[PDB]
RNA sequence: UAAACUCCUGAACGAAACCCCCGACGAGGGGACUGACGGUAAUAGCGCCGGCCAACUCCGUGCCAGCAGCCGCGGUAAUACGGAGGGCGCGAGCGUUACCCGGAUUCACUGGGCGUAAAGGGCGUGUAGGCGGCCUGGGGCGUCCCAUGUGAA
RNA sequence: GAGCAAACCGGAUUAGAUACCCGGGUAGUCCACGCCCUAAACGAUGCGCGCUAGGUCUCUGGGUCUCCUGGGGGCCGAAGCUAA
């Protein structure tokens, strides 16, 4: 070109069609551990979304039962968050489900005295 | 008939033998609101001498910015005479001058120069190299002293 | 270069030293015009012919205050070589100090060439 | 509307070549910039225009395709 | 809106006539004194008030706000609008400034309820913009605040005759005004 | 009168259809009709309080469950997780997800740089191209001004 | 093709020694013709021009030659610049 072009800025979230929410089916309820200091299981879950129709993966809220996710539940990604991506503890988590909702298949904690039930 | 307003007071800590010692620095601007201006930086100890200290070295050192005065020849009602540019280094500043009711539009060091000035409406920019201290703000010195009118 | 622009750097260089005289540059007619101004303006004390080695040239007196820097402070080139810079009359541009533009009308600070109500060149700002 | 160029050719039947040369205000520049093109222009006598003479065009209706002028008169 | 009201005035600490009424931040301090906020908390807190005073919603003020900036003058006067420029011309707000209601809210339903008329048309939209001559009478059917009103003064820029339960917009009111 | 306390001015306009005259189809003046409901105190706030950034204590939890914009926080004293109390700011909406522009002068013109941080080409010769000393005269292409047309809604 | 010396062949040192030390030694290092085209190819600083205190040593030319003036190489330093 006349001259280089540099890469611009990219949105946090392709959750494609800039929309606020997208329902995928989980592939797999893996669980990954964090990084830096800190350590655990947190849970995640691949998802396969209808809009992008792209493979994503993302975080599942809220200590659960076993959690309420399995092999091929349906789900919504919120992107929750600015970018719904959990940086600190864990890469390549760009969006986190939604169970608040206790939309589709993942169920809300049940009881959870605790305000972020909201 | 001086106005006596004090840009900001700064902790200013230092490292010598084992030990951190503080004095504190006072920018105090001075001005009659009719074409008289002075600013003055004392340091000491504490923050009160260091204030008193800024204000009467900011008496001296006075700079007849063309803004507003006194009744007599006006200057600009709270704006300047023309626009300016002017670089310092990478530096460089733009002022325009605004409509009252516009307010100080500026960044933070050329707005606070621009208000202890006395200027209460104009239009600015900074390009190039903005290092606030390298010579946006003298930049913006440079470019008051500049101005004619 | 520019023969304004190195007209201004001496100047400008000058100055910082303090030298009461300057051969500010070799003269031309262009550059004796924005002398003109200078002189008005009061920038400076004043500017003469004068001839070094059968050659004109426009000695510059430089004019300084007590106070701190050099009563001219600022001067920086605007056009340039590589890229002129053209303004309308409604872009003059405003500061405390002046602006010296050339307009087909001549070369005038910027609030005459309001008065004139023309554009041109933005040769330099100077306050 | 009418325009002013040179006939570079001669080689049609009724029809011209002229080349106008044109100079301007570029909208998004500002930019002086100049293009010239070429167009066809009638000449019914054909022995109206010869190659070399200098002609205003005239906007007419389409004779031809790619063709929409008509040679109004000769400048030279 | 709609929210409970009360709450926004104090904590924003202004006096903010939801109802007209009393300033004191309703929790953890009402007592202490708060004064003079920084730049940056000034900027935040203007803006949820001065909206608030309005009982408008952002849409609207933003439109207002963006008048208001562009034209040259200090912003928050012009913005203000005493009777100056866009917030206090809103029809809604002059019949609160008028004594017809006690509150902005409750001038806002009277305006609505069609309790209200301007130049004699009967207007309810609050939002109808109040232009200087113009007369905003209470509706014949209504009528009952007027009393009580009469010892009060009216701002410069307005004024109002008791008798007919009428008043006018005299022009745009400047902040000093306010 | 603020409080404490007692009770609840009055939501539950809607109507313009089926204008004329003077006055600028405006303001104003004169010469359209029509409401059963018809008088009750009568839905609610939301975000945040580790630093940036205004707002801190107890309890629960124990690298878990979770938070997270960045730096980061949680492995038995956590102002960073959940609740509570208190606090700061200002819910007929509020918050999330997706996508576009912004911040991004990060495809730095405004407005950045290249001795050692990323960055001088191993050096020269020279093509295209970019740039060009002093004085006078012609032209008026750039440049500036005026008028006019266009710049729909 | 004298000397030197990757690889290689030996000696020693070492826990091991595919190394450093010692004895040998081929390519190569030299010449010609052609090719390769790299580098801490470094001032880690592209070229030209103008302007902005001086001091000191030095190479080369001119001068009225105990110093001035021109070109070049170093050191110290005004103003200024720089994150230092």
């Amino acid at each position: 070109n006349y001259k280089k072009r540099l890469l611009g800025t990219a949105f946090k979230s392709s959750p494609f069609g800039g929309s606020s929410h997208a329902k995928g089916i989980v592939l797999e309820k893996l669980g990954i551990e964090s990084k830096q200091p800190n350590s655990a299981i947190r849970k995640c879950v691949r998802v396969q979304l209808i809009k992008n129709g792209k493979k994503v993966t993302a975080f599942v809220p809220n200590d659960g039962c076993l959690n309420f996710v399995d092999e091929n539940d349906e789900v919504l990604l919120a992107g929750f968050g600015r970018k719904g991506k959990a940086k600190g503890d864990i890469p390549g988590v760009r969006f986190k489900v939604v169970k608040v909702s206790g939309v589709s298949l993942l169920a809300l904690w049940k009881e959870k005295k605790e305000k972020p039930r909201s | 008939g001086l106005q006596d307003e004090v840009m900001n007071i700064k902790p200013v800590q230092k490292q010598t033998r084992a030990g951190q010692r503080t004095r504190f620095k006072a920018v105090v601007v001075v001005g009659d609101s009719n074409g008289h201006v002075g600013l003055g930086i004392k340091t000491a100890k504490e923050v009160a001498g260091a204030i008193r200290a800024g204000i009467i070295i900011a008496k001296l050192s006075v700079i007849p910015i063309r803004r507003g005065y006194w009744g007599t020849n006006l200057g600009q009602p709270h704006s300047l005479a023309t626009k300016t540019t002017g670089k310092c280094g990478s530096v460089t500043v733009r002022l325009i001058p605004a409509p009252r009711g516009s307010g100080i539009v500026a960044s933070p060091a050329v707005k606070k120069l621009l208000q202890l000035a006395g200027v209460e409406d104009v239009y600015t920019q900074s390009n190039g190299k903005t290092r606030t201290l390298e010579n946006t703000l003298k930049a913006a010195f440079v470019a008051i002293g500049n101005t004619y009118g | 270069s520019s023969v304004l622009a190195d007209a201004l750097n001496a100047i400008n260089n000058a100055e910082k030293t303090g030298k009461r005289q300057v051969l500010i540059r070799p003269s031309s007619k262009v550059i004796i015009k924005f002398l003109q101004v200078m002189q008005k303006h009061g920038y400076i004390g004043e500017f003469e012919y004068i001839d070094d080695h059968r050659s004109g040239k426009i000695v510059v007196q430089l004019n300084g205050r007590l106070n701190k820097c050099g009563v001219i402070s600022p001067r920086f080139n605007v056009k340039i070589g590589d890229i002129e810079k053209w303004t309308a009359n409604l872009l003059p541009a405003r500061q405390f100090g002046y602006v010296i533009l050339t307009t087909s009308a001549g070369i005038m600070d910027h609030e005459e060439a309001r008065r004139k109500h023309v554009s041109g060149k933005i040769l330099g700002f100077v306050y | 509307k009418i325009l002013t160029g040179t006939v570079v050719s001669t080689k049609m039947h009724r029809t011209i070549v002229i080349r106008r040369a044109y100079l301007h205000y570029i909208p998004k520049y500002n930019r002086y910039e100049k293009r010239h093109k070429n167009v066809p222009v009638h000449v019914s006598p054909a022995f109206r225009v010869q190659v070399g003479d200098i002609v205003t065009v005239g906007q007419c209706r389409p004779i031809s395709k790619t063709v929409r002028f008509n040679v109004v008169k000769v400048s030279a | 809106y709609e929210s409970s009201r009360l709450d926004a005035e104090l904590k924003l600490a202004g006096e903010f006539g939801l109802k007209n009424k009393k300033e004191i931040y309703r929790i953890s301090f009402q007592l202490s004194k708060i004064r003079r906020a920084a730049r940056d908390l000034l900027t935040r807190d203007e803006k949820d008030p001065k909206r608030l005073f309005e009982g408008n919603a952002l849409i609207r003020r933003l439109v207002r706000v963006g008048v208001l900036s562009e034209d040259k003058k200090k912003l928050d006067y012009v913005l203000a609008l005493k009777v100056e420029d866009f917030l206090e011309r809103r029809l809604q707000t002059q019949v609160y400034k008028l004594g017809l209601a006690k509150s902005v809210h409750h001038a806002r339903v009277l305006i609505t309820q069609r309790h209200i008329a301007v130049g004699k048309q009967i207007v309810n939209i609050p939002s109808f913009m109040v232009r200087l001559d113009s007369e905003k009478h209470i509706d014949f059917a209504p009528t009952s605040p007027f009393g009580g009103a009469r010892p009060g003064r009216v701002a410069r820029r307005n004024a109002a005759r008791k008798a007919e339960a009428s008043g006018e917009a005299a022009d745009e009111a400047d902040e000093a005004d306010e």
